[PDB]
């Protein structure tokens, strides 16, 4: 029940306390709930079937740009806010 | 540089680390 705003502020205090992993692990969880990981998995197969040389680098050349675009905008904004909010505690108020 | 440019540097680092792991399995 409107738990969004609460969850944000809570995370922020936890990360300050030394719980630094909470950012990366929380990103991971949003990506799984939304299904991002499974999509990248399939997009990878698609690329491999197209060119069919098993090479990792060239296949990463096309999978990576697309992968960064497919992350749901809510996941990117909420996670990017957590990073930004945290960074402000490391660097001067500006 | 900027606080937002560093913010984006972190998120990009986190995401492309994951992406790499997924691509490397190749399946």
């Amino acid at each position: 029940m409107d738990t969004a705003q609460l969850k944000s502020q809570i995370q922020q205090y936890l990360v300050e306390s030394g719980n630094y992993e909470l950012i990366s692990n929380e990103l991971k969880a949003r990506l799984l709930q939304e299904g991002w990981v499974d999509k990248v998995k399939d997009l990878t197969k698609s690329e491999m079937n197209i060119n069919e040389s098993t090479n990792f680098t060239q296949i990463l050349s096309t999978v990576e740009p697309k992968a960064l675009e497919m992350v749901s905008d809510s996941t990117r904004e909420t996670v990017l806010k957590q990073i930004r909010e945290f960074l402000e505690e490391i660097v001067d108020t500006q | 540089s900027t606080i937002d440019s560093i913010s984006n540097g972190i998120l990009n680092n986190l995401l492309t680390t994951l992406i790499q792991d997924i691509v490397a399995r190749e399946t």
